[PDB]
C-alpha cells in the first residue's frame, strides 16, 4: 500500500477470538493498539450464522455501544441501574427485549448480563467505552463461563439443587461462546 | 429524614438486606445532602456484618470495591474465566475487587462476627452501585430467570423445568446464610 | 418525539444535511432521554452515507472523530500545516482524526455506496459536535465569511471583491459534490 | 541566582516560535516544559506592534484564555458552539467582535478562526487549557498554512473560483503569522 | 500463607509513621502501593489513648473519610467552603463540632485545619480521596510544625505579638503528632 | 449585573480586598453565565496588584495555583514542614504553587507595583478557591481562633490568655502590609 508511514495509519481487524460454526467475534482494544489506547476505546466485531445464539455474558467495565450493520437481532438485556430504589426489592431488576433492525443501536452498559439471537444472518459494529482491562464473563455454555468454577459446596447452597446436579447442567453445553437456536 | 445545611459528618445508611446472620447497609451520597460534597460524588461506602459460620452468595458489583476488614476475619474467594483465588483476611486486612469479579464471603468456624466496609468506586452510573446475585430469594430473585425460556434453554442445552430446579431458589436465609457446617 | 423511560435502544438520528450525493445524520444524545446514560454522555456517533463519485468538502470537527467503513469504499485525504496525508479506507479500516485536522472524503470510481460511522469524542462542549466549513452553500456558508472586509483585506493583501470571487460561492450541490469526474 | 535547587523553580520564555516587524510570538508546553505538564496547561506571550494583524488561525484543542497585559485589542471570533439547532442552518455562525481594554478577557475556544489586530502597541498574557498537542492552523499568510496544502481539484470545487486562481490568491501573502494593517 | 502468587494479594499496615505515648498514626499511599496507586485512594489507620490529643494539621490535597471503628471521638474541623459569598467578610469561616460514636462519619476535605481529641481509647479508619502527593500540615507541636517554619519578621507582621515570643510561644510544645489533654 | 446570551469577553471581577496597599480580585466564574464555557469550570483567575514595601501575608490555597507576574517584581517564599524556598520574580516568570503550600509575597524595596495574574486549578470544590489566612483583619479572622480553648491549650502547652496574645490581631492593615522598613 502506502511505502510512506507511521502515524494514525488505518487499521482493520486480524485474528477473530471466539469463532466456530455459529459466529466469529473479532476484538481490538486499547492494550494491543496504538489510537484506541488514548482513545480507551475498544472496538468490535461479530458475524453469526441465522439461529445463532451468543450465550449470556457481561463485560466487567466497557460500556458497548452496538451497531446492527446488517441482519436482525433479537436482544435480551437485564439489569437492576437505579439504586434510587435504596431498600433492596425497590429496585428490582428488568428485562428490555429487543429485535434490531439494521441501522438500531442498542447500548450495553458493563455489568448486565445480555444474550443476542441473529434472527437472519448477523454483522454487528460495536464500540465499547471505558475498555481498558475489560473481561468477558460467560454464564453458559463450555468456555470462559464462571458460574463453571463455584465449588460444589457453593454452588449447593446458591443455588436449588445441589453440586454433582450443577456440574451435571453445565456439561450439557458442549459449545462455547455462540450456539445452536432452536426452542420449545 | 428530609435535605440540610453545609455538613461532612453522616451517621446513617440504608439497609438493603438484613436476617439471620447479618446486615448490609449503604451510607447515602456525599454531595446528596450538599453541594460541598460534590468531589466525593462518584464513590459510595457499604457496611458488612456477618455472623460466624455464615456465607454471602456469590455476585458481582458494577464497581470496583476497596473491601476494608475492621472486625475479625474472613474467608474470600475470587472467580475467574478460568479459576479461582482464596485470600484470608484477619483484622486490618484490605484488598481491591475488580469490578465485575464474582466473589463471596464467609466468617470462619468462629465465636464472633466479621465487620467489613467496602469502598465502592462507581464508574458506569455517577456516585451509583449495583450487585448482581446469581440465586434467588424473597427481595429479588437470580438474575439469570430474566432470560426467556429459549436462551436459557439454548444457552444451556437442556429442558426449560430442568433449569428452573437449578434456576429458581428457595433461600429462605437470602442473602446470608449459615454454612450449615 | 417527546423524553422518556429507562433505555439504551436508540434507532433515530436528525438530518444535518440530505442532498443527492449523501446524508449526514447524527444519533441524539445518550443521556438525553435519560439519566442512565450519564456516562456515555462526552460522545456523539454520526453516520455517513455517500455515493458513487462524490467528495465531502474540505472542513474540520471540534472532536477527535473515530471513523469506521462499514460499507464499500473511500478516499481519506488529512491537511497539516505544511502538507497531507492520503489513505485508502476498504471495509472494516477504521482511522482516528486528531480534531482540528482538516479533511475531506470520497467514494471512488464505483458503482457502489460508501457507508461511514464516525465516533465522536467531545472535549470544548461536552456532548457537543462542531464541523468547520471551507465553503459556502445554502445552509450556512464559509467560516472566512465571518470575518470583516480589512481582516480579510489584510492577511490576504488583495482587494475585498478579489476575495469574495474566491471566498463565496454557489455550491449548488452543497456539501455532498458528485466527483464531476 | 539560587545556588540551590530542583523543585517547581520559576521559568519565564526563551526562543519566540514566530516573530517579525510586527510581532512575536513566546510559547511554553506541557511538553516542553515540568509544572505545566501536569497542569496540562500551556502559556503565551503576544508582542504586536500598533496595525499589526495577526492573521485567521485557529488551535486544534487547547482553549486559549487572553488576557490583555496592555494596549488597545480589536478581535475577531467566530463559531458555531450550539448543536441544540440539531437540523444543520439552525446553529449558523457567528462574528463576535470587540475591542479589549487593558485589563480585559476573551476566551478562545478550540475550533474557532480567531485574528487580531493591535490597534495600539500590544503585550497579551494567554493561558491555555488542554494544551496537550495543540497545533495553531493557519488561515492566510505563507506559513503554516492549511488552505494552501489543498490540492488543485479540490479547491476547485470548494471554492467559487478555480485552481489556478486559488493558489494564486493565497501565494499573494508574503508575510507569515502577523501582518501590515491597512484597509480600504 | 499462600505459596501462589501475584496479583491483588491482600495487604494490611507496617511501621506507623506518627507514634507515641498517645497514639499513632499508620499510612499507605498510592505512591508506595499497587492497588490504591490506581484508585489514587490513600488509607491509614489512627489509634490514640483516652484524653489525647492530635493537635490541629490539614492535608494538602486529599479528602479524607473518617470512620470511627471504636471509641469516641471530639473533633474540630473549621473551613470556608462557599465563595458564594464573593466579597471577603461574606464567607466567613465555620467551627464545626461534634463527637463521633462508634459507627459515624466525617469527612476532612484538603485545606481545613482539623484537630481531635480521643474521648476514650480510639480507633479510626481513614480512606482518603485524591491522595497523591499529599503533605500533612501541622500547626502546633515540635514536629512538621509549618507556622514556625516562619522568619522572626515574618511572624512579627502576621501575628499581634513579636519574634522573640512566637518562638518562644511555639517552642512551648514539647510533643509532635498526639498530645496530652488536659483543659481548663 | 444579571445573567446572558452566548460570551467569551470577560472583563468584571470581584473584589475580595482593597486597602491602603493594594488589591485582589476575582473574575467571575466562567460557565456562570453560560453553558458554553463549561470547560473552563474547574478554573479560577484572579489579580494581584501591590505597592511597593508591601507583603501578603502567609496563607495557603485549597487550589494550585499558576502566579504569572505580569508588571514588576516580587520576593516569593513558601514555607514547608521544615523548611523554606524564597524565588526572585521579575516581570514574566511563572510558578506553579502545589496546593495547600503556604506562602507569602513582597514587591521590593521600590518605586513600582507588582503585578500578578494567578491562575487557580480546583479539586475539592469545582470552580471554588478558598484561601486560609493564619492572621485576623477586620473582614474575617485567623483560622486558628476556631478553635476551642482546651484545644489550643492543650496543642500548645500554654494558656489560653498567652495564645490569644499571639493569636489574636489588630491588623488594622489587613492582607496588605507595607513592609515598615
Amino acid at each position: 500500500t502506502l511505502s510512506s508511514q507511521d502515524k494514525p495509519f488505518n487499521l482493520r481487524s486480524r485474528d477473530p477470538i471466539y469463532s466456530n460454526n455459529y459466529g466469529k467475534l473479532y476484538e481490538i482494544t486499547p492494550e494491543k493498539n496504538s489510537q484506541l489506547r488514548d482513545l480507551d476505546i475498544l472496538l468490535n466485531c461479530l458475524q453469526m450464522n441465522e439461529g445463532a445464539l451468543f450465550v449470556p455474558h457481561y463485560n466487567s467495565r466497557a460500556t458497548v455501544i452496538l451497531v446492527a450493520n446488517e441482519g436482525r437481532a433479537e436482544v435480551e438485556l437485564v439489569g437492576l441501574e437505579q439504586q434510587q430504589q435504596q431498600g433492596l426489592e425497590s429496585m428490582q431488576l428488568r428485562r428490555y427485549a429487543a429485535t434490531l433492525s439494521e441501522g438500531d443501536i442498542i447500548v450495553i452498559p458493563s455489568s448486565f448480563p445480555v444474550a443476542l439471537k441473529a434472527a437472519s444472518d448477523l454483522n454487528m459494529v460495536g464500540i465499547g467505552v471505558n475498555a481498558e482491562n475489560n473481561e468477558r464473563n460467560f454464564l453458559a455454555g463450555h468456555k470462559e463461563n464462571v458460574i463453571r468454577q463455584i465449588p460444589r459446596q457453593v454452588s449447593d447452597l446458591t443455588f436449588p439443587g445441589s453440586g454433582e446436579e450443577v456440574e451435571e447442567l453445565l456439561e450439557n453445553q458442549k459449545e462455547s461462546y455462540f450456539v445452536d437456536g432452536q426452542p420449545r | 429524614a428530609q435535605n440540610n445545611p453545609y455538613l461532612f459528618r453522616s451517621n446513617k445508611f440504608l439497609t438493603l438486606f438484613k436476617n439471620q446472620h447479618g446486615s448490609l447497609r449503604l451510607l447515602q451520597r456525599f454531595n446528596e445532602d450538599t453541594e460541598k460534597l460534590e468531589n466525593l460524588r462518584d464513590y459510595r461506602v457499604l457496611e458488612y456484618c456477618s455472623k460466624p459460620n455464615t456465607l454471602l452468595l456469590p455476585h458481582h458489583s458494577d464497581s470496583d470495591l476497596l473491601v476494608l476488614v475492621l472486625e475479625g476475619q474472613a474467608i474470600l474467594v475470587l472467580v475467574n474465566p478460568d479459576g479461582r483465588d482464596t485470600y484470608k483476611l484477619d483484622q486490618g486486612d484490605a484488598i481491591k475487587i475488580q469490578a465485575g469479579t464474582p466473589f463471596y464471603l464467609i466468617n470462619p468456624d468462629n465465636n464472633q462476627n466479621l465487620r467489613i466496609l467496602k469502598f465502592a468506586i462507581t464508574f458506569r452510573r455517577p456516585g451509583t452501585v449495583e450487585d448482581f446475585f446469581l440465586s434467588s430469594t424473597k427481595r429479588l430473585p437470580s438474575y439469570l430467570s430474566a432470560f426467556s425460556k429459549n436462551f436459557l434453554e439454548a444457552s444451556y442445552d437442556s429442558p426449560y423445568d430442568e433449569i428452573e430446579q437449578t434456576l429458581l431458589q428457595e433461600e429462605q436465609e437470602g442473602v446470608i446464610v449459615k454454612m450449615p457446617k
